[PDB]
């Protein structure tokens, strides 16, 4: 059994006016781009690699649980830190 | 003892035998370890017999 | 309390050797000088003087029942 | 056994020591303790019958 | 100078010296004399004076004051409207079942106040409250400070160590009961609760009336998460922290968080402690909180006034007493409660760890003084609660009133005896409630006994409890409380007696230590504010948060060096400086166990060769412990400074120039040798055996038989045991000639053969030398003694005479002309079984006897008779009676290692074998019994035994000597022409064939068991019978029978013998014949002699069936019809 | 990341909870008692370090060097003053999920230098 | 229903009465009383108590222990031996003399 727990080192969250202000130096937000407080969880590479997840899966699983009551916009499986965004929809 | 000592004479191991005698660490910690097989034979049978 | 009158083990008289072995303590004599003055070979003989404790002493201290 | 036991702390007190799979770092530096004691014990008794 | 390799006699020497300067019961003694001293004056002093009006009014009422203080207390005196009354000896209180107490005496003084504005004030001197029993030897007990002789002349033993008390002539002792520490905080986690982490203190003020007001400061296990609460004494519910200080009277935010994060840079305390903060912004001002502290309030008020009232006092007294009860606390409390908060928040995140239960710092011990200072103020509550009941009763009229007769004396008394007789440690009435095995009946069958009985601690937990985490043996109990001593029952590890020199403290005032802290450089609470806080350290005196220091060295170094020049601090106060967290504590309580270490300097000891010489010419300089002491040589260190301090076992072995261990020594121990308790120091060579085998042996010393005291004679007391001959060991330990073994030893250095010799030692058993029996080895003497008084009704007058046959109607078989015509036996007269020894007639309203029969089987000889007076002035008999044990087969012998057994056979000396001498061995144990219970202190005994009755020298058996080893002795014994492994060339003794393997013999140091055979031996064929169910008596004196219990039957079910079951459930217990009718099965009516048989609710009178029936079952239906339940048995 | 830090209202001194000023889209702390506002500045309301990477070094203080109990060696020197001698010590802390990793302390006292090896 | 002398013994001058016959004392006093008032006062106030305590000592004359309730004790403060603590578990009638 593995819970988000697990494989998270931090969270935190922000009040981003602007989703595309992107008020952490995030070049994958700006290239991929309704609320501005919004949520931060940092993971780490060693029990997902551990546990073989990906972040499409991570969402996926979010977006079956929750509905689309929220858009989760995960990072890249390249860059060194380990990022997925959490907003609510309106 | 020395604060954090994990060596073996600071955690129970005996290096002496019944005829060189115990250091008096050792008698104590062996003292202490044959108490647990004490209190176990008193206390098991109130279980063993029920 | 007292003195046994005859060693446990050996049965040699001992009742009699307690005063002399105390007046030998009395002088320069160690234990194992009196036990052998006295004549006591076999340690059996030996401890009934060397590990005596004479509580009679002790127990003439109280006065008597009667007078 | 001793010498043993020591350079083992200090592989585990330089973070030179490597917790096993399915163990902490703690229980591992515990089981190799155990481990180089129970052994030690083992050949000074084999030695005793010999 | 420095004193290398003379250790081994300076540390005894020194040793020595605190033995004889204090004793062996100095615990019992300072802690009764400290209570009778001034806890007593406290408690008589603090109790407010009433005041009492009249009812309300008498037509269409002033009040008095009635203090009083100043305690007086006298010597014991004994007589009472017969003579002038005289001085009570205690061995007269033990003779004639007298209670060893002694009267008590205040001053009071009533002012009353009518009319007229004038005031008269009548003071009554030496008001008479009661008499107070009172400990022997103690300060103002009638045998204090009496040289030997003096002693000896009232018939008293010197080497008696007191610590007891007589009461109805039996001795009893207090044994200290344990308890959590008060006034300091804990965090603990249980495992499965609504909340996770709990921190609590249970308070006490300055032994105040009110009890232990424990307060719980606990966070929940998990929306928002994590909330703090505070369930509270006098609060139903559990109540959040930031209410209690609102209510408290802090109505910002910012001050509370002062109070209990004292540096706000930290944000991860404040991510924890918001949770908390949410949960009660609705309350904002004081008086809100108040309300909902009061709602929440076991009496909840009417109205918000009442609820704020009651909420206030709650505050105010009921919650952390110690900190302070006054006007204006809050501050100190908040302060207080804000660092329990602190505390538990530290554990929550894990900057810190959790409290250990079983840490004996942790711990304090209730001795005889603390005991009997919570009961006499309970009982002095009750006498002053009837004092003015009494008041009432006579102002309510206001006639007047006398305060002579308003004093209950009895109260306090008869409270104190009765507790102390009993056990039963409260008010009479709650004896199911107060908790029992406190002052039981002194344990007089050996001297180590009496000491090891007198030294003796208690925990109060639940035995029979598979929680084995409070018995295990800690490791706080290093030299203060003894691991190898402790019983094998269900009381393993609760039950623990106290080390040779640990000491426990008897409490003092910490104001002088107040006074002194703060003058140097220190602020209390209301002074500085919290920004100053975070950077120094917490001062805590006795619990309570005193101040804050910024410079915690030099102070710590100035506490010392006070306490170790005794200027201000006294010796047994502990200062305690916590170093990663920064609380710095002081501990002055009672109850805190210690023991006496040795002070190091850079790597030296201060215990110098000047000390040594100028303490062993001692009773000439008289340079004794306590000046030792006084020259700051060494301290006493309980647990809380032992976890603070690094301890060296010996100076020589580890304080040299080697590869560093520590190098940073501060204390080092006199003798490791006294971690050991008083029936565990008289183990030789106890590092060489398995710690259940000394386990056993500490417990078997308290049941060897020797010369117990040495007055056993004038004392009249059952079930005394004394050895003919007993002997000092040979082999001894260097802590028996402070236990005063050598003076009163229990047992004889007999020779023995580990050898299988027939057989019949096979199985832990024994074989004896039947000459050395003969000439006196182990012979014993058993007294018991009887007693008896004659009194009870109107006309129902006991009388002692002879019972006349054609007078009195009742008698036995047993001849009675072994009586004398007053009605006893004259000493010296052979007695047996079924044998009257008190002639005792009640009158018949001719008459009926009550004569004391001899117990069954005894079979001895009238030693002493004794004829006196009881307290009510009747006539009180108590004779004691001779009756020598022969050692016989199957009697109890034991050694010093825990290797007992009963003997199997007893040879003659020519049956027995024997070396090139003539020496045959006095005892042969199999040597099936060393390999697996490893007792090789055993066979190392038994070496040095010989080699010690060789040399002439007393053989030495220290524990940790290191001196000697078996090379060394082997050595020494192969000087004096035996085999150097101690083995010995046997021969048989029926064949005289030297036996093929070499014997191991030699003199080892047995002693002799009170469990004879000839006391537990017994029979039964249709003896006597109970009466309630007609089944067999229990017991070996009445005669009673083995019970078939319920295993019993089981494997006879197993054996599938069911006429065998029948046989003992049914007839061999209790045959019975019972008739029902055949239409109910409810037993009918029989009358047999006219063959008239009905059953009531039937009227048939001719179908009855006769069944036959246990009594036990006839009983158990009849109990289920009066339950209304209608057990129903058809024969069809 | 960082962590969080509460600072309390300057009227009555009181915690501040976030607030959104929905017309210019910006945060703003709010106490709930009075009708004070403040702009933040950091602009992070909660963070929570589920890893707990933890950097013992700051919760060790410097008097722990006078503790008579601890063990002490000369091999490892300290960095800033050069001083031979060292106190070194483990976590001592709940909750260190694998750490044996010593943390060492200098003596000299007004040094109170703290590093890890 | 009242046990015989067989159920609760009188031992004679320790004569001394058992504790399940001082309850049935207890039971008859009250009773007896109740049964008096009730025709002569008829008050229908002192009837309540007076029924609720005869319920107590009677429900603690087969059952001495309940929660909540107080214990029905003997003088000097000992509690009572009901039916049910005779011949409830271990040292009971069945267990022990069965």
């Amino acid at each position: 059994h593995t819970t988000l727990r697990k494989v998270t080192a931090n969270t935190a969250i922000y009040y981003d006016p602007n989703p595309q202000s992107t008020v952490v130096a995030e070049d994958q937000e700006w290239v991929n781009v309704i609320s501005p407080w919004l949520l931060r969880v940092e993971l780490d590479r060693k029990h997902m690699t551990d546990r073989k997840l990906t972040m499409e899966q991570i969402a996926e699983k979010i977006n079956a649980g929750f509905g689309d009551d929220l858009n989760c916009i995960f990072n890249d499986d390249n860059a060194e830190k380990l990022v997925l965004r959490i907003r609510i929809m309106n | 003892f020395i604060k954090d000592d994990y060596g073996p004479e600071s955690r129970g191991f005996v290096e002496n035998s019944y005829l060189a005698g115990l250091t008096p660490t050792e008698f104590f910690f062996h003292a202490m370890g044959g108490r647990e097989g004490l209190i176990d034979t008193a206390v098991k049978t109130a279980e063993t017999g029920y | 309390m007292i003195i046994p009158v005859r060693c446990f083990t050996c049965g040699k008289i001992v009742g009699n050797k307690w005063e002399a072995y105390l007046g030998l303590l009395q002088a320069e004599y160690t234990e194992g000088d009196a036990l052998d003055a006295l004549g006591l070979k076999r340690y059996c003989c030996r401890r009934m003087l060397l590990a005596h404790v004479d509580l009679i002493e002790k127990l003439l201290n109280y006065a008597p029942l009667e007078k | 056994a001793k010498q043993d036991v020591i350079e083992v702390i200090e592989k585990a007190h330089n973070n030179e020591l490597e917790p096993t799979p399915g163990n902490t770092l703690r229980q591992t530096f515990e089981n190799q303790v155990n481990r180089i004691l129970n052994d030690a014990r083992d050949k000074t008794g084999s030695s005793a019958q010999k | 100078e420095i004193t290398p390799d003379l250790w081994q006699e300076a540390c005894w020497i020194v040793i020595s010296s605190y033995f004889d300067e204090k004793g062996l019961v100095r615990q019992q003694l300072d802690s009764f004399d400290e209570f009778i001293q001034m806890s007593v004056q406290r408690i008589v002093e603090d109790a407010p004076p009433i005041d009492l009006q009249a009812e309300a009014q008498h037509a269409s009422p002033p009040r008095y004051l009635l203090k009083f203080e100043q305690i007086y207390l006298s010597k014991p005196t004994h007589w009472e409207r017969d003579g002038a009354p005289s001085p009570m000896m205690p061995n007269e209180a033990r003779l004639r079942n007298l209670t060893y107490s002694a009267p008590l005496y205040v001053d009071i003084t009533k002012t009353v106040i009518k009319e007229g504005e004038e005031q008269l004030q009548t003071q009554h001197q030496k008001t008479f409250i009661g008499k107070i029993p009172i400990m022997l030897r103690s300060t103002y007990c009638l045998l204090n400070g009496l040289t030997d002789r003096d002693l000896c002349e009232l018939n008293e033993c010197p080497l008696d160590p007191g610590g007891y008390f007589i009461i109805n002539g039996s001795e009893k002792v207090l044994i200290a009961q344990e308890k959590m520490a008060t006034n300091t905080v804990y965090v603990f986690a249980k495992k499965d609760s609504k909340y996770a982490y709990t921190g609590e203190c249970r308070s006490c003020l300055e032994n105040s009336s009110r009890p232990t007001s424990t307060i719980w400061v606990s966070m929940l296990a998990r929306a928002i998460g994590q909330r703090i609460v505070a369930t509270l004494p006098y609060i139903k519910q559990e109540v959040p922290i930031i209410i209690v200080f609102r209510a408290l009277g802090f109505v910002s935010d910012r001050d509370i968080l002062e109070h209990i994060i004292y540096d706000f840079e930290d944000p991860e305390m404040m991510e924890m402690v918001k949770p908390s903060l949410d949960e009660a912004f609705v309350i904002q001002e004081q008086n809100v909180a108040l309300n909902f502290i009061g709602s929440r309030g076991a009496k909840p008020g009417v109205t918000k006034e009442k609820r704020i009232k009651y909420a206030k006092e709650v505050l105010q007294k009921e919650m952390l007493p110690h900190v302070g009860v006054s006007d204006f606390c809050e501050t100190k409390k908040a302060y207080f409660l804000g660092y329990m908060v602190h505390r538990l928040l530290l554990a929550a995140l894990g900057r810190r760890e959790l409290d250990d239960r079983d840490h004996y710092g942790n711990k304090r011990l209730d001795l005889a003084g603390p005991l009997l200072a919570f009961l006499f103020r309970g009982m002095f509550k009750n006498l002053l609660k009837e004092v003015r009941i009494y008041a009432q009763k006579f102002i309510d009229r206001g006639k007047d009133f006398n305060l002579e007769l308003a004093i209950k004396t009895r109260i306090i008394s008869d409270g104190l005896k009765y507790s102390l007789a009993t056990g039963n440690w409260g008010d009479q009435k709650k004896a199911h409630q107060a908790r029992a095995g406190v002052s039981q009946v002194l344990n007089r069958l050996t001297f180590a006994s009496t000491l090891s009985h007198l030294r003796r601690l208690n925990s109060p937990i639940g035995r029979d409890g598979k929680l084995a985490k409070p018995r295990q043996l800690h490791n706080t109990l290093w030299g203060m409380v003894c691991p190898a001593e402790t019983p094998e029952g269900h009381a393993v590890g609760l039950v623990k007696n106290l080390a040779l020199m640990a000491y426990i403290s008897v409490g003092s005032q910490p104001s002088p230590i107040l006074e002194f802290l703060e003058e140097w450089s220190m602020e209390n609470l209301e002074e500085i504010s919290p920004a100053a806080i975070a950077d120094a350290t917490k001062i805590f005196v006795n619990g309570c948060w005193v101040g804050i220091h910024k410079d915690p060295e030099q102070l710590m170094n100035t506490l010392r060096k006070l306490r170790r020049q005794m200027d201000i601090i006294v010796s047994e106060v502990s200062m305690i400086r916590d170093i990663r967290e920064r609380e710095i504590r002081i501990y002055t309580d009672a109850g805190r166990i210690c023991r006496p270490l040795l002070i190091v300097e850079k790597q030296k000891l201060l215990l110098k060769k000047r000390h040594i010489d100028q303490l062993k010419e001692r009773e000439y300089n008289n340079y004794s412990w306590q000046d030792l002491v006084a020259s700051g040589v060494v301290e006493y260190i309980d647990t809380l400074e032992e976890e603070t301090v690094m301890l060296a076992m010996t100076p020589d072995d580890l304080q040299e120039k080697e590869v560093a261990y520590c190098s940073t020594y501060t204390h080092c121990e006199i003798h490791p040798s006294m971690i050991l308790g008083v029936c565990a120091s008289i183990i030789p060579f106890p590092d060489h055996n398995q710690s259940p085998r000394n386990t056993y042996q500490s417990a078997m010393g308290k049941q060897a038989m020797g010369v117990y005291i040495t007055n056993f004679h004038v004392r009249m007391d059952t079930l005394a045991h004394v050895l003919y001959y007993p002997q000092k060991p040979l082999v001894t330990t260097r802590s028996m000639e402070y236990l005063r073994f050598r003076e009163l030893p229990a047992g004889i250095n007999s020779i023995v053969a580990i050898a299988s010799y027939t057989g019949y030692n096979q199985e832990d058993s024994v074989i004896m030398n039947r000459s050395a029996v003969d000439r006196g080895f182990f012979r014993s003497v058993f007294y018991r003694s009887y007693k008896e008084q004659e009194s009870k009704g109107f006309d129902q007058e006991e009388v002692f005479e002879k019972p006349t046959r054609e007078t009195c109607q009742g008698m036995r078989h047993a001849i009675y002309d072994k009586l004398d015509d007053d009605g006893l036996i004259a000493p010296g007269v052979r007695v047996s079984g079924d044998d009257v020894i008190i002639g005792k007639t009640v009158t018949l309203p001719t008459k009926r006897d009550c004569s004391t029969f001899l117990r069954t089987s005894e079979t001895g000889i009238v030693d002493q008779v004794m004829v006196t007076l009881n307290q009510e002035g009747y006539k009180f008999c108590k004779i004691r009676v001779r009756s020598v044990r022969i050692p016989q087969i199957g009697d109890k012998f034991a050694s010093r290692h825990g290797q007992k057994g009963t003997c199997g056979i007893q040879y003659r000396q020519e049956d027995m074998p024997f070396t090139c001498e003539g020496i045959t061995p006095d005892i042969i144990i199999n040597p099936h019994a060393i390999p697996s219970r490893m007792t090789i202190g055993h066979l190392i005994e038994c070496l040095q035994g010989k080699v010690s009755a060789n040399k002439g020298e007393i053989g030495d058996a220290t524990p940790f000597n290191d001196a000697v080893n078996v090379q060394k002795i082997s050595n020494l014994l192969s000087d004096y022409g035996y085999h150097l492994r101690g083995n010995e060339v046997l021969y048989n003794g029926f064949t005289g064939r030297k036996i093929t393997s070499q014997i191991f013999i030699g003199p080892t140091y047995y002693q002799r068991l009170k469990h004879m055979v000839d006391d537990k031996i017994h029979s039964r064929a249709r003896g006597p019978i109970q009466i309630l169910n007609r089944q067999p008596m229990e017991g070996r004196s009445r005669d009673g029978g083995l019970r078939f219990g319920e295993m019993e039957r089981d494997c006879q079910i197993a054996h599938g013998a069911a006429q065998f079951l029948r046989e003992r459930l049914f007839e061999a217990s209790d045959p019975y014949q019972v008739h029902v009718c055949n239409l109910c099965g409810i037993m009918a009516i029989a009358n047999t002699r006219t063959h008239t048989y009905e059953c009531r609710g039937c009227r048939n009178k001719t179908q009855i069936s006769l069944v036959r029936m246990p009594y036990a079952c006839k009983l158990l239906f009849q109990e289920l019809m009066s339950m209304s339940i209608a057990p129903r048995m058809m024969s069809v | 990341p960082g962590f969080v830090g509460i600072r309390f209202c300057q009227e009555c001194n009181n915690m501040l909870y976030p607030k959104e000023d929905k017309e210019n889209r910006i945060l703003l702390y709010a106490c709930r008692n009075c009708d004070y506002q403040q702009e933040a500045d950091n602009s992070c309301i909660y963070v929570n370090k589920i890893t707990h990477e933890v950097d013992e070094l700051t919760q060790i203080i410097a008097d722990v060097s006078q503790d008579p109990t601890l063990p002490r060696t000369e091999d490892h020197p300290c960095q800033k003053c050069g001083h031979k001698e060292a106190v070194f010590f483990q976590s001592h802390s709940a909750r260190a999920e694998d750490a044996m990793r010593l943390y060492y302390v200098c003596t000299a006292p007004h040094c109170g230098h703290r590093w890890t090896e | 229903p009242v046990p015989p002398l067989s159920v609760r013994p009188a031992v004679v001058m320790q004569r001394n009465q058992d504790d399940l016959t001082h309850k049935l004392a207890d039971i008859v006093k009250i009773n007896n009383q109740l049964r008096r008032n009730e025709q002569n006062g008829a008050a229908a106030h002192v009837i309540a108590e007076d029924v609720k305590l005869l319920q107590f000592h009677v429900a603690t004359m087969v059952d001495n222990e309940l929660p909540g309730l107080p214990r029905a004790m003997q003088k000097s403060g000992r509690p009572l031996k009901s039916l049910k603590q005779r011949l409830k578990g271990k040292e009971g009638r069945v267990r022990g003399n069965l």
